[PDB]
This record gives structure tokens, C-alpha cells and sequence, in this order.
């Protein structure tokens, strides 16, 4: 049974690691699609400060 | 040959060679110093950071200007600028280069000496000549008349033109520029509750000014919408988290400009100012005056400055007057590229001031009528 | 040595197990403030066009 | 010539040539008498067992610690543990051999003062040097920054070191230690029948200690598995027989490093005292000690101490930083490895309390810029 | 009817009736909680124990301060401290009796806010005010011009007044205060082999420095004459035995006052920051400052501090410029006195914020023209 536990450990690891690789590429492709979605916010909301401001003058 | 245009200013040091159309290297004039011991042998490091390379050591460093307001008080300092400036970001020898320098109106005389005492002896510069930091401003905006703001960091004043000829006598100088506006902020940040106080995190502050500060065209009136809503507030990333949200301080750092009494002194707003100034001169030229203001300088890059600054001088000005203000996209650097169009200029070439022409008359020729 | 060996892969399965979690909350944030910057720009978009009409007439 | 690198240490003296990837000699620092009579005539005992022949005769000696925490208390088993490892482990003469000495910050004067007049008049060496752990442990690691805990079986502290400029200010020491932990493991062992009171059995349980004891990444959740569960349970072979079954007494034992309210310490955990340096240190260096954490020392070997003090970690800082935790596999001979670095270098050559300063400025000279 | 004058602090409440020469309540301001578990039963203990009677108590609880530096950053220990204050050391019911307060200069809004919100809402006072700590201690003084300055226990402050008329822009606020010397104190006695780490120990520490440190004339000829001789050796007993000897560290603790340095902050000292200060302010109204600078506070009491701060500026004041020092033997209860004095005129009656005034203006009306 030690050598039985060991072969489902190594297993386990295996698929556990493959896992955890696809999460790491799925973090990082969020991580920028976070960027691409901050950078649009603040620039829209500064965009229509500048707007609003043009209006109200 | 070719001649470089240094423009010292006080807070950025900005340069590069005559005929480009932008300066090639920009960088903070600040020199840093280890405030700590070192317990790792080997490494070798130097007793003085400088320029833009201690702005990423601004943990283990204290930050000294060494220009107050436009004038130099500490000599090795700007000497070590200097040295930068010619060796690391531009990497020419100044020995076959003229140099074109800048500096304010109404400037102590010792200053102007010790500078060109220092550039022919030191670095050993062919020639050089000073020129006013408003008039190269003016050269860069394509006129020949009007009034030019230029409100930097280290002073702000107004020089009136017309026609190419100054009007000394209606020069107004102000010492409140944007280091003391940094200043304010840092002392109004206290009562929300954020500390700023080593020189370091003064650099994050003037981040914060930059970023979000914005002139308002009422007071009153933002005042009301601050205290009632809160559709005002935005926050700010901190280098080390712990984002931080300012409300009603937003616009009440830029509004010293036109409220010199928050910060204590005596002396009237910048609209006030620009109209005395506008007053000051003759009659027969009042009207080319109001319709040509020029602005110019870092501090004037607020979001809104212009409105605020247009209607109150057209509150000032009498009704059947037309008033109009420049505000060019590139206000940061106008003076840098107007001292690149002077010197771009061939019938400028016979106003260097030699280094035969200094060593027979000493160091007083600059204030001579050789200019 | 087997026992061992099960236990640091028992040991790595609980931990990333554990950051697999932490990533579940992490896309449900993100998730939930790319929505809201997605609005926000797009009402931002049809304020500015509004605006933009008024500012020409 | 050759320079010597020797490392007291606490609990473990460990020694070797500069220039060495790993010490030659390493034995526990033990000096040992007989407590009985001694009936047989002619074998002549000796009347002290140091070093590692100590544990041999285990049974029949009081194994006596020359240091508590850092701090020498018994000179003289001092001067036997220094003349064992110089003879009878490297076999050298220290008449010819540079020595350099490893000392834990925030200690007395007067113990390295009379550290170097032993050197100097018991040994004769012709130079010597004391340095700080932290420094040596981030020689080894690879890193100019970062902030290190380095935790052995005397004294657990913290020093934050950014661009080789340390930041004295910042340095927390805490007590706690792995004697205190071998203590607290023979504190909650008598709970469940075995008792351990000698101070030959004082080996037994760090053996224990060693070989069973794991950090549980979360305290709750596994007590009430182990409440249940049996799966936790493991026998340990005592050097007689009767095998021992330790529960959840295997995974308590370590919890003392974050829970030190277990032991009446009014301290906080080493995941809390690491937080509060990072935060002492200046706001523009938090994110490079945040992601340059580096760990060091014997008692930082507990399998799954890293994942549960970087979770620690991230619970206490911001959620926007990435928190990082080195934990290199040989993390016990980290500050060995530092101390021949620095000792191979060749600008440290000029560094050296040599013997001629020592006589010239008495024992004092330590204290000065050689640090 | 008569007002109450109670006087936060940090570290030492102090309260009274309005018009009397002392108050009648001094206590420390901490909180203690039992660490420990409690074996018999029936005894009745207390989870909380504050004030003075926490003091008796140092070695079974825990002692945390509601106030870090100036800012309260616990406000249920704050109330608790409040509701003892006002029923068991004064024993009078807060229902019928006007509240002065006091706090320090630059405080975040929302922490007065806070505060009588907290005083209108759970004790129901019917009038509170709250005034700045500067202004009392020169109500006190019997002055009605010069800078003073307020070294408590959490904060240290200079605020110039001329003629009864305030500067805001010339207010410097620093940190350092009584808790960081106790601090560095702490961290400096380890040099000889006392450590204190619990904060039980924290009073004990400061006791030595109340009976003990002093501020020394020069800093290099009193550590030249302590490295020579053995005459500042003075001996102080501890709660059991073991009497400790003080050496260089009895007067090296208050330096950190005049070298902050040395617990590596960036700002200058106090005897710098006064001038900074006084250079702040006009140029008429230098030479009445410089002539009236009022000393007030706990920590302004070492032995030679007047002395050495009059050397300091001296040196930084112009020759000619004569320099005097006010140093009160009540220093540490002067703002009570300035704050009793105020509550006592018929004038200020009619600036108290009355509890209608508060309902129908909300929080807000603290920060109105009832400063
Ligand atoms: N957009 C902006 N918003 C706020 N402050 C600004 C902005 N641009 C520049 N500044 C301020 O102007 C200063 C630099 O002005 P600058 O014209 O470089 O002065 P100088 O010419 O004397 O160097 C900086 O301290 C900066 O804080
Ligand atoms: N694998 C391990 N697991 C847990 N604890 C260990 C392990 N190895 C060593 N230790 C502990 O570390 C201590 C040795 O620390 P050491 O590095 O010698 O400290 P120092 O450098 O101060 O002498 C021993 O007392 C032992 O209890
Ligand atoms: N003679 C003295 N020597 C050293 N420190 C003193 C002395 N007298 C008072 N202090 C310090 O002053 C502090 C109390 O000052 P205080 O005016 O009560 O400030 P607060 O009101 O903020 O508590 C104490 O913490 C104490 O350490
Ligand atoms: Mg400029
Ligand atoms: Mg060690
Ligand atoms: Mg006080």
C-alpha cells in the first residue's frame, strides 16, 4: 500500500500541477484583459470630465 | 557647429541641441545623499545620486533642490547638474558647443556672475549667452506681442511685450509657483487623515497634484456640490497600496493661484496680478494686450485654468473689450523650444559673448551692453 | 520514503487547492468590476454623444 | 594565507576555510561532565566531554549550553568550544589564519568586546572580524534587498537591508526560539503520559522535534481533523524501544512561532513581526521587501512554514502586492555560506581588526567603523 | 452652574472643574485586559480595568494605548476612559456641566467629529467646546504673545501667536514626542543586557527616564568625559532587585529630541524647527517671538533642555537678537490652567455649542465659526 499511495501521489501531483499551470495562464490573461478594462474606465471617465466641463462653460 | 539650449528652470532640468524641434533629455533637478550606513562591503556606492537616477532611490535618499525660487543656493549642487547634463544625458563635450541659459526676471545679479564665471571656467564652454525665460515663450507661441504667463515651479511672472519691445517698468514678479501649492497639499492631506512629511513622499504628493488636481470656474459653487454629493472624490494607488480617496481637496490646491491668502500671503491673485500688469502699461496698446495673453510653464497645465483665468480678467477688464488667452498643448516645454528658435537664428550668431570678450572685460560683460 | 512522499503531495494538493479558491474569488472580482467599467464606459459613451450634439448646437 | 570562517552560532558550531562551498565541521555546541563517581581505576576519564563527543556519552553527563540567546553566560565552556573547533575539528593553528566571527544584532558590548580579547590573547589570531547574521544570510541568498528572518535555536529577528543600506530603525528581535519550542514540545508531551525531564532527554525531544513536526496551514481546521481523523498519528523509536504515538501534538508544537500566547510571550507571531518591520521601513521601499522576502536559519525548516506565513502575509497587506517568500533548501547553512562570500572577497581585505590596532586602541575598537 | 475642563492627552488624562489652580484628576490614560485564564471561582473579575487602577495591576493584564499620536484610534477604549473619567475619579454627573476639550494642532476632521458627537450622544452634555492646546498654554503663560511650544506624549507642535492673533501657515507639527524616547530608550538599554519587551515593562522604562535622563549642554564633550571617568554612573532600583547602572544612555535618550536622527526620521529638531518657524512668520514681529518663547508640555521638563535650546538658537539667531526662554515649573498642566482660565471668563459663555445648535447643524457645526 506505500507503493500504491505513491503512485496515486505522483498522479495526483501530475494533474494538480497541469491545473494549476492553466490557472496561471487564465490569472494573467484576466490580470491584463484587468488592465485594458482600468485604463478604459479612466479614460472615458476623464474624457467626459473634459466634456462636461466644455458644456458647462 | 551647433549650440545646446540648457533651460535650468527649478524642479526640471530640460535640454538638448539647437534646430530639434523637442528637448532631448528631461529629467528632476534634485540631488540625493545616503542617509544611512551601508552594511553591505564590496558594492561601492557613491556618495551623491543625481537626476533622474535618485528618483528611484528615493527610499534611502534625501532630496535637496538646489534652486529655491529661480535663484541657485547651493553651487556644488547645480555644478553636479551641470556635469549630468553634459556627460550622461547628452553625452557631448561642451568644449566646442556654445550653451543658450535661462533665467527669471528680476534676479539677483550675483547669480547671473557666478553662472557664467562657472560655465568659462569649469566646463570651458567656446560662448554663452542668458535670456529670458518669458521671451523665448513668447518666440514659441509665433507672436510679437501680448503679455506671457510663466508659471513654473520655482516663480511665477508676467512680462508685457509689444511689438518686440519690453516694458520693464510693468514686470510682476510672484514667488508663489508649484512647489509651494505641492506644500499646501501636503499640509490639507493631513485632515483627511494621511501623513506626508519625509522629502521622499513629497514626490507622491506631487504625483497626487498632478494627477488629479483640477482648477474649478466657481468656488462657491464646487464647494456646495462637494459638501452635498460626492460624485467628486477619486483615489489614488499609493507605491505601496492602501489607495487613498480625496474629495474637496481636489480643487482647493490649484485655487492658491487665485487665493494667495490660504497659504498666508499678502499679495493679490494671478488674474489681479496679470490686470495690474495689463494697466500698467500705456493706453495705446491695452487692447493688443488683452487679446494676445500667453501662457506658458508647468503649473498653468491644470485642467480648467484657462476658463477660470479668462473670466475673471473679463470680469476685471471693462465689457467692450475682447479677451482672449493662448493656452498651446506643449505650455511645459514652449520656453525650451523657444530658446531652440533664437538660437536657430543666424543674426543671432554676432550676440554670443566670446570667451576673449570675457577674459578682457571679467565677468561684469554679461550685464554690459553686450547682453 | 513513501509515506513521506504522500504527505508534501498531500500537502501540495491542499495548497493549491487553497489558491485554486483564492482564484475562484479573485475572477468573481474581476469579473464583477469588468462589468461595472463596461458600463460605466459605455453610459459614458452615450453621455458623451449627447453632450457632444448639445455642445455643436 | 587563507581566512577562517567560523560561525558560533547557538545550539550548533559550525566552521570552515574561507572560499568553501559548506562548513567542514558542524556539532553541537555542549559541554558535558560526569555527575556520577566512576568505579573502575585506570581508564582516567577526562573532566569534560565537548562537542559532538558529548552526545555519545549522553547517558552519563549534564549537558550544559555555554549561551542561553545569543548572549555568551559561561566564558570558559566558551574558550573550550573555540579550542576544540580549532584543534580537534579543523585541526589548523589560528596563529596564521584570519577569523571571521558571526554575532546576532542588538546584543551587549561587552560580549564582543571580550569575543575579540579572547581572540586576540587566548588564540593569537592576527586578525579578525564580526559581522551581523542578516547580512551574511543575504550574501548567500543572491539578493542586494529584501527583508530576512533569520530564526535559529537562539534568537529569532528581522533586519530590512534595501540596496545594501540597511535600516537600523527596523530591526525587531524576538526571543522566541527553537529551545523554546523543544521546552513547549516537552510541556504538552507529559499530557499524554510520556515524561522527559533530564537534560540527556533534552536531545531526545529535539530529535522528536526535528523528525515529526510540521506547520499546519490552518490551526482550526486541523485540530478538528485530528479530533476525528487518526491519519495524523506517527510512532517515533525511542533509542530503548517503547515507540511513541504523537496526535496533534505534532503540528502544535511549531504554532508557538505564530501563537506565542501558547508560552505566556506577550509578543506577536514572526508572520505579524515581519509585517510591522516591513511598515516601519520608508513608504518607496515596501513593494521590493514585499516581494524579496527571504528566510534563513534552523527553525525555518518546518515543512509548510512558508505557505502558512505568506498566506499569513497576504492576509496583512494589501491585496495589490505580490507577496514572494525564498525559502532556499539550505536555509540551516544560509549565514556559513554568506560568510565565506564575503570573507573571499578582496576588497575585505582592508576591512580587518588587525592585532596591531587592537593593542594600539584597546578592546574598544570594535565599536568603531569596523563594525 | 460650573464647566468641566478634561484634557485627553495621550498617556495622562488630566481633569477638573472650570476655576481652579490644579486639576484634581491625573491618571494615566490606559486600558488593560486579563492575558491570563483565572482559576478561582467567585472571584468576580473585571475583562476591563483603566485609569490608575490598571497601573496596580501591570503584571496580569495587557496595557493598551486608545491614543497613538494625538489621533484616538480606539473608541471604545475612549468612551470607557471618558465614562470613568467622569464617574469615578470627578464623581459628578455630565448631564448638568458644560465639557471643555482640547486637542492638537493639524487633527483630522472627522476625529473631532468623532469626539462630540461621542460627548452629545452617550454622556448628553449640553454645551461642549473644544480648543487648540497651544492657545491654553499661552492663557497660562499670562503672555499674550510669543511661539510656544508643546512637547506632550504624542505629538510635538509650535504655533507662534502675535498680539492674539494666529498663524495657521506657520504651524510645525512633528511626531516625536515622549513614547518615541521611551522607545528608543527600550532599545538603547539592551547595550548593557536589560531587556524589556512587555508592555509592563514599558512604565518601568519610563520611570527611568522621568527620574534619570537629562539633556546634556554638548552632546561630544559630556560623551568624551563618560568614556573617560565613571562619574555619570548613576544606579536605579527595579520593582524587585538587581539595581541597573545607567552610563552615555542616561542623557543619550533626550538627544533624539535634538538629533532626530537617531530613530531615523528625516526632520530636524525642535531647537531647528523653532526657527524654521519663527523665519515662517513677518519680519516685525521676529524680534517679540524670539524674546517670548514659551516652553509647555511633560516631555519640556529634563534637566538643562532650557539651556541647550537657548544655545541652539543663539547660534541660529542673528547676534544681535537677544533670545529668552520661558520655563515654567508647572509645564505639564499648563494647558489645564490656560483651559480652566478660558472656561472661567463671562466672555466665553456665549462661543459654547449648544446641544440645540448641534441637532439642527449636524457634526458639521464644530468646524463652523465655533472653532
Ligand atoms: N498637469 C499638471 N498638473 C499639476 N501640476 C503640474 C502639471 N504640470 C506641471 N506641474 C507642476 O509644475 C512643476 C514643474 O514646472 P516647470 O515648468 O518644470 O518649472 P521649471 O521650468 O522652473 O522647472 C512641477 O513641480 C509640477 O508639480
Ligand atoms: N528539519 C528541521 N525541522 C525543524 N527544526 C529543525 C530542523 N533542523 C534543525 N531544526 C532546529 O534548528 C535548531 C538549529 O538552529 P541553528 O541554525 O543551529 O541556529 P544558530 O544558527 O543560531 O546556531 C535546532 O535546535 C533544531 O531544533
Ligand atoms: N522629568 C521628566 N523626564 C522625562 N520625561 C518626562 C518627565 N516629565 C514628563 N515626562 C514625559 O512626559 C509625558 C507626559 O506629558 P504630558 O504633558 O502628560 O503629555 P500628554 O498630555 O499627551 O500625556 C510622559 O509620557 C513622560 O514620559
Ligand atoms: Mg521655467
Ligand atoms: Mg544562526
Ligand atoms: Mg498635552
Amino acid at each position: 500500500e506505500a507503493e500504491k499511495a505513491a503512485d496515486e501521489s505522483e498522479r495526483g501531483m501530475k494533474v494538480i500541477e497541469s491545473r494549476a499551470q492553466k490557472d496561471e495562464e487564465k490569472m494573467e490573461i484576466q490580470e491584463i484583459q484587468l488592465k485594458e478594462a482600468k485604463h478604459i474606465a479612466e479614460d472615458a471617465d476623464r474624457k467626459y470630465e473634459e466634456v462636461a466641463r466644455k458644456l458647462v462653460i | 557647429t551647433t549650440a545646446l539650449v540648457c533651460d535650468n528652470g527649478s524642479g526640471l532640468v530640460k535640454a538638448g541641441f539647437a534646430g530639434d524641434d523637442a528637448p532631448r533629455a528631461v529629467f528632476p533637478s534634485i540631488v540625493g545623499r545616503p542617509r544611512h550606513q551601508g552594511v553591505m562591503v564590496g558594492m561601492g556606492q557613491k556618495d551623491s545620486y543625481v537626476g533622474d537616477e535618485a528618483q528611484s532611490k528615493r527610499g534611502i535618499l534625501t532630496l535637496k533642490y538646489p534652486i529655491e525660487h529661480g535663484i541657485i543656493t547651493n553651487w556644488d549642487d547645480m555644478e553636479k547638474i551641470w556635469h549630468h547634463t553634459f556627460y550622461n544625458e547628452l553625452r557631448v563635450a561642451p568644449e566646442e558647443h556654445p550653451t543658450l541659459l535661462t533665467e527669471a526676471p528680476l534676479n539677483p545679479k550675483a547669480n547671473r556672475e557666478k553662472m557664467t564665471q562657472i560655465m568659462f571656467e569649469t566646463f570651458n564652454v567656446p560662448a554663452m549667452y542668458v535670456a529670458i525665460q518669458a521671451v523665448l515663450s513668447l518666440y514659441a507661441s509665433g507672436r510679437t506681442t501680448g503679455i506671457v504667463l510663466d508659471s513654473g515651479d520655482g516663480v511665477t511672472h508676467n512680462v508685457p511685450i509689444y511689438e518686440g519691445y519690453a516694458l520693464p517698468h510693468a514686470i510682476m514678479r510672484l514667488d508663489l509657483a508649484g512647489r509651494d501649492l505641492t506644500d499646501y497639499l501636503m499640509k490639507i492631506l493631513t485632515e483627511r487623515g494621511y501623513s506626508f512629511v519625509t522629502t521622499a513622499e513629497r514626490e507622491i504628493v506631487r504625483d497626487i497634484k498632478e494627477k488629479l488636481c483640477y482648477v474649478a470656474l466657481d468656488f462657491e459653487n464646487e464647494m456646495a456640490t462637494a459638501a452635498s454629493s460626492s460624485s467628486l472624490e477619486k483615489s489614488y494607488e499609493l507605491p505601496d497600496g492602501q489607495v487613498i480617496t480625496i474629495g474637496n481637496e481636489r480643487f482647493r490646491c490649484p485655487e492658491t493661484l487665485f487665493q494667495p491668502s490660504f497659504i498666508g500671503m499678502e499679495s493679490a491673485g494671478i488674474h489681479e496680478t496679470t490686470y495690474n500688469s495689463i494697466m500698467k502699461c500705456d493706453i495705446d496698446i491695452r487692447k493688443d494686450l488683452y487679446a494676445n495673453n500667453v501662457l506658458s510653464g508647468g503649473t498653468t497645465m491644470y485642467p480648467g485654468i484657462a476658463d477660470r483665468m479668462q473670466k475673471e480678467i473679463t470680469a476685471l477688464a471693462p465689457s467692450t473689450m475682447k479677451i482672449k488667452i493662448i493656452a498651446p498643448p506643449e505650455r511645459k516645454y514652449s520656453v525650451w523650444i523657444g530658446g531652440s528658435i533664437l538660437a536657430s537664428l543666424s543674426t543671432f550668431q554676432q550676440m554670443w559673448i566670446s570667451k576673449q570678450e570675457y577674459d578682457e572685460a571679467g565677468p561684469s560683460i554679461v550685464h554690459r551692453k553686450c547682453f
